[PDB]
């Protein structure tokens, strides 16, 4: 009765449990080439990727 | 003496900082592959018949 519903992790698999700052990441993504949600994407909003980081949309790295 | 709109910019520059790619070496494993199980040298029979 529990088939396919009760699974088990492989030996190498693991759950993430650490918590980090993730505050300097939005400022690094912009150095890398992302353009903030505020504007000037430099393309057409259709040739651009919507960047998300943990629910918060940094916004529109060029394609 | 106030601020007025000036001429439209003629171009835009977007700066980002980027490093480059190295050569493809693809060094897959320290001791690589699945090394095969194998024969211990000589071994010898560890059993004899009676008589």
């Amino acid at each position: 009765e529990p088939c396919g519903l009760m699974n088990h992790l492989t030996a190498v698999c693991e759950v993430v449990t650490q918590f980090v700052y993730t505050a300097s990441i939005p400022a690094l993504l912009c150095n890398l080439g992302v353009t903030p949600i505020d504007g000037a994407p430099h393309r057409s909003y259709s040739e651009c990727y919507p960047v998300l980081l943990d629910g918060v949309m940094v916004g529109w790295v060029d394609k | 003496g106030g601020l007025t709109c000036a001429s439209a910019p003629q171009g835009t520059l977007r700066i980002l900082e980027g490093p480059q790619q190295s050569l493809s070496g693809s060094p897959l494993q320290p001791i690589p592959a699945s090394p095969p199980p194998q024969i211990p040298p000589g071994l010898r029979p560890r059993f004899c018949a009676f008589g």
